[PDB]
């Protein structure tokens, strides 16, 4: 959902703002890589010709088999307003945006760029020792403060404010603490590339009055920069933006020159495993991971018992699962984490069981489960235990003078989808507190 | 004598294929033909009873034929102390390696022609019954 998320945000932006956004070649190049492969093919054809092509011609290129992909491509391009459909002389002519066409032309042909990609100071620093360590630690710190594990250096107010108001890491003053939510666990599950965009996308919505295009302009060219290089300093809004960028471990400053980091390059949709753990019948967890971040996330629903340098060993318990469920983590998410962080050995034995299953009877092909089904059943059963009681808040209706009135009132509540339960014998029905006013309003009417 | 006769019939006769045993046969009994086991209710928190009873069907003669899997069931009433006992007594098998599967519902059970205490009248009759549970000369005269 990376290209979907970035693309969807661009669509919501008004066309008037999009035109100004396409001014810099850098952002146009980044936006070009987001469109579907067919869209890029048409765009490249149209960038280098200052003419008008009728719509039907582009359709002729697409084969009959790939006709479906044509509909998606044209729809995506039109929504971003990159392609301007002009109708005249009885034909629906097609043309490319003049600003976008010029922007792409300069980048490819090396025309005047107005320092969109930045400048080089020729003062490089060691990437492995400094850039990797700084961003890794800074990104590590924010993650720890999100998973709830104690950490000395808490994040700054800027990122702290962003996390709270967003769905991530819901906080309550009365509780006096911060805890993860259903979306928060998904955020942790998402790979680093999608993990970074979620925070950046939320920040883009947080900024107010700072221009929306300027923030988008800075973010796009940041990926264009190459790690381990200097870049001298930019818009006035981009200045405070650059300092705020340091809070997320994307750019490093000594105190005039800013250095992009691995995360900065990774932003622009760049193309045994650590975290693998063994889940077995005895509800014992053996995670072959050596990293506090992996340990912290595991503790959300695993009762850790001890840790070695090479791995951490723990046990799944009813208390541990309930703790995660209470916060808002769903069981389906938990199994996804277990399945996606499986040990290679588990797959082989599961495949061996499948091979024997096929040998005895090859007529059945069920989706293979890396971890034993018993763990799945118990975890889901515990979820059912927490959902044992279902309660709704609202009001009750009784003592209707006429049966027709009761039916009329009940029927309307069903129409507006606020009727929860009803009994014809007792002439009673219960409605949700949310739709209590609507039912009462209809009663008066 | 009687139990042996029942045991012999259950083994060598095709007519009878099921028996209802008790704690008597919980240990050191050889039943090669036994493959399926059902435990409606048993001895509280005892663990060895669960394992030893499971050993009866581990004796299956046809334990090498392809696709053979002995069946071991433990019917437990929901929302009852039996769950506390049941989870405690099977704590030894899990250590050995056997894993227990939860069966919330048996497919095709409703289509069975007849079931015990299906009508409410029969159920109430059971409820009341279970609730109600707690001189040689003189000899000739006569
Ligand atoms: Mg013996």
């Amino acid at each position: 959902s990376l290209k979907h998320s970035v693309t969807q945000y661009l669509e919501e932006i008004p066309q008037q703002v999009q035109n100004r956004l396409y001014t810099s070649p850098a952002t146009c190049l980044a936006i070009y890589r987001i469109l579907p492969p067919l869209a890029k093919f048409f765009i490249m054809a149209m960038v280098f010709n200052e003419n008008e092509v009728p719509l039907l011609d582009l359709d002729k290129w697409v084969n009959s088999n790939g006709k479906l992909q044509f509909q998606n491509a044209i729809k995506s391009m039109k929504s971003l307003h990159l392609l301007i459909p002009n109708k005249s002389s009885g034909t629906l002519m097609i043309n490319l945006n003049p600003t976008f066409k010029i922007s792409l032309r300069n980048a490819l042909t090396g025309g005047e760029v107005q320092n969109s990609f930045g400048v080089v100071v020729e003062e490089n620093v060691v990437s492995l020792d400094l850039l990797d360590e700084y961003s890794a630690n800074k990104w590590e710190t924010i993650l720890h403060f999100m998973v709830g594990t104690p950490l000395a250096k808490i994040p700054s107010e800027k990122v702290l404010n962003l996390l709270k108001h967003s769905k991530l890491m819901e906080e309550v003053n009365s509780t006096g603490e911060f805890k993860i939510t259903n979306e928060g666990f998904q955020f942790l599950l998402q790979e680093i590339n999608s993990q970074l965009w979620t925070l950046l996308l939320q920040y883009l919505k947080m900024i107010e009055t700072m221009d929306l295009v300027d923030v988008l302009h800075f973010i796009f060219m940041l990926g264009a920069l190459e790690v381990g290089k200097a870049y001298k300093i930019l818009s006035e809004t981009q200045r405070i933006m650059l300092q705020d960028m340091r809070d997320y471990g994307l750019v490093f400053q000594k105190h005039s020159i800013f250095y992009p980091t691995k995360l900065a390059l990774m932003l622009t949709s760049d193309t045994i495993p650590d975290g693998s753990l063994i889940v077995e019948t005895n509800f014992k967890i053996y995670s072959y991971s050596n990293s506090p971040l992996q340990i912290a996330v595991l503790s959300l629903f695993v009762h850790l018992k001890a840790r070695f340098v090479n791995m951490v060993l723990g046990q799944i318990t009813r208390e541990s699962i309930r703790r995660a469920l209470t916060n808002g983590i769903t069981a389906d998410q938990i199994i996804a984490y277990l399945e996606t962080h499986a040990h290679p050995q588990m797959r082989r034995l599961a495949e061996e069981k499948l091979e024997k299953k096929l040998e005895l009877d090859p007529n059945c092909k069920e989706p293979l489960q890396v971890l034993p089904p018993t763990v799945v059943d118990q975890i889901r059963l515990w979820q059912l235990e927490l959902d044992r009681v279902i309660t709704y808040e609202g009001s009750l209706y009784s003592d209707f003078e006429t049966s027709q009135e009761y039916n009329l009132l009940s029927k309307y509540a069903q129409d507006i989808g606020v009727l929860l339960w009803k009994d014809d014998k007792k002439k009673k029905f219960f409605i949700s507190k949310e739709g209590n006013s609507q039912v009462l309003d209809f009663a008066k009417r | 004598q009687e139990r042996m006769n029942i045991l012999q019939n259950f083994q060598y006769n095709d007519q009878i294929n099921t028996i209802f045993l008790s704690k008597v046969g919980d240990t050191s009994i050889d039943l090669p033909e036994a493959t399926c086991l059902i435990q409606i209710s048993s001895h509280y928190g005892s663990r060895r009873q669960e394992a030893q009873r499971l050993g009866r069907i581990l004796r299956a003669k046809r334990r090498n034929d392809e696709g053979f899997n002995a069946f071991f069931y433990s019917l437990v009433s929901k929302d009852t102390q039996e769950m506390y006992y049941s989870t405690k007594r099977q704590a030894f098998l899990v250590d050995q390696g056997y894993a227990f599967k939860v069966i919330t519902h048996l497919h095709g059970m409703e289509n069975i022609p007849n079931l015990a205490y299906a009508s409410p009248r029969e159920r109430r009759e059971l409820l009341q019954e279970v609730l109600l549970k707690n001189h040689p000369l003189i000899r000739k005269m006569y």
